[PDB]
C-alpha cells in the first residue's frame, strides 16, 4: 500500500502502519 | 524531505523508513 503517492494524512497515515512502535517524525518542511 | 519523494513523487517502503524512530 505503500507504492504510490501519500499526501496530507495519508501520509501520516502510512508512517503510522510502516513504523509502528517505532514512532516516526513528519517534517514536511 | 518526505513530501518531496512520496507525496509528489510515488513513494516507497524504504523511503517511509527512513523516518522511522
Amino acid at each position: 500500500f505503500v507504492n504510490q503517492h501519500l499526501c496530507g494524512s495519508h501520509l501520516v497515515e502510512a508512517l503510522y502502519l510502516v513504523c509502528g512502535e517505532r514512532g516516526f517524525f513528519y517534517t514536511p518542511k | 524531505g518526505i513530501v518531496e519523494q512520496c507525496c509528489t513523487s510515488i513513494c516507497s517502503l524504504y523511503q517511509l523508513e527512513n523516518y522511522c524512530g
